[PDB]
């Protein structure tokens, strides 16, 4: 079944 | 611990380089194309017992893209600092003349991720049959990286694998002969 | 190209003890080599691994949706993701082929090295030991240690520094997780 990925978080300013 | 999965990314300026892949214990399960937008699986069978939406590790690298941004700001534009790597040439099973075997170059222990790899024959540049992977991430947050020549082991060849990379003064060739 | 490089990594680490019994789960951030800032399912909040981090951390922490979403992922990621591949990683066994042929250590010698080659397997937990005449012998033994051939296979070449007399037998024993019994190859002088 499908593989699920994790996020990646914007950092800040 | 048993077993370690992980989605390793990273982006590469001023190269505008981005990478996204799966490991699992150090190997391969899988990266995405970016220019082609596409599901790479590293053994071809892993395919037909999982997917993956490509689309999603796009989103990623973008992020990583604009996070780059700005911690270059914030550490005063500190630039990386070459590391060059190590470098040797295998065969994948013991040698028998005229048996087809592979050679591997394993290139290992540097950054940035970029490299120029060349396979040699008797000095000159081969192309034909070769393969490589995408760049590995280490646990010291290095990289790794294999060339594959599938050749015809004969006493009339050399091979050489050459390998450039900017912590490198010359280019590093490492020799593979028969005996 | 002189031109400086800048490098941001990404690792999202799933950490599996005894199956999915127990699981960790790290959110780790990189510039360069440093990493600067972790998310860790040990703590449930983001840390500043280096001062480079700190805003991050602190802008982070304060996003409690994020939080929950990270907090939860030892279960919606890394549980789910093991689940999926299991049966190739995981489960994932293939046999070794052991090669055994005689060697030199100094050139012009004559044959003082046993080489037992052992190709293609998977995983790479294996234990090679030498024997002659039924005897282990643990002296003169040296290795290339374990070599990952980065397609799902390892290779390691074990070698044995003796010099053969006639009517000796050697064997080279391997044992391997996708073995019920030892593998065992015989060399004779
Ligand atoms: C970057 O420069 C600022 C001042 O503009 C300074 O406060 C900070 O410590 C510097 N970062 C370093 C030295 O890594
Ligand atoms: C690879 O070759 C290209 C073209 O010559 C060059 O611009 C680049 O700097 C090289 N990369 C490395 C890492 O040596
Ligand atoms: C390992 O898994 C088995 C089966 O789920 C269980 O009986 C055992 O308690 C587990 N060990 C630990 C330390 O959780």
């Amino acid at each position: 079944s499908a593989v699920r990925l994790r996020s990646s978080v914007p950092g800040v300013r | 611990e048993e077993h370690v999965i992980i989605q390793a990314e990273f982006y590469l300026n001023p190269d505008q380089s981005g990478e996204f892949m799966f490991d699992f214990d150090g190997d391969e399960i899988f990266h995405v194309d970016m220019a082609k937008k596409e599901t790479v699986w590293r053994l071809e069978e892993f395919g037909r017992f999982a997917s993956f939406e490509a689309q999603g590790a796009l989103a990623n690298i973008a992020v990583d893209k604009a996070n780059l941004e700005i911690m270059t700001k914030r550490s005063n534009y500190t630039p990386i600092t070459n590391v060059p790597p190590e470098v040797t040439v295998l065969t994948n099973s013991p040698v028998e003349l005229r048996e087809p075997n592979v050679l591997i170059c394993f290139i290992d222990k540097f950054t940035p991720p970029v490299v120029n790899v060349t396979w040699l024959r008797n000095g000159k540049p081969v192309t034909t049959g070769v393969s490589e992977t995408v760049f590995l991430p280490r646990e010291d947050h290095l990289f790794r990286k294999f060339h594959y020549l599938p050749f015809l082991p004969s006493t009339e060849d050399v091979y050489d694998c050459r390998v450039e990379h900017w912590g490198l003064d010359e280019p590093l060739l490492k020799h593979w002969e028969f005996d | 190209d002189t031109r400086p490089r800048f490098l941001e990594q990404v690792k999202h680490e799933c950490h599996f003890f005894n199956g999915t019994e127990r699981v960790r789960f790290l959110d780790r951030y990189f510039y360069h080599q440093e990493e600067y800032v972790r998310f860790d399912s040990d703590v449930g909040e983001y840390r500043a691994v280096t001062e480079l981090g700190r805003p991050d951390a602190e802008y982070w922490n304060s996003q409690k949706d994020l939080l929950e979403q990270k907090r939860a992922a030892v279960d919606t990621y890394c549980r789910h993701n093991y689940g999926v591949g299991e049966s190739f990683t995981v489960q994932r066994r293939v046999y070794p082929e052991v090669t055994v042929y005689p060697a030199k250590t100094q050139p012009l010698q004559h044959h003082n090295l046993l080489v037992c080659s052992v190709n293609g397997f998977y995983p790479g937990s294996i234990e090679v030991r030498w024997f002659r005449n039924g005897q282990e012998e643990k002296t003169g033994v040296v290795s290339t240690g374990l070599i990952q051939n980065g397609d799902w296979t390892f290779q390691t070449l074990v070698m044995l520094e003796t010099v053969p007399r006639s009517g000796e037998v050697y064997t080279c024993q391997v044992e391997h997780p996708s073995l019920t019994s030892p593998l065992t190859v015989e060399w004779r002088a």
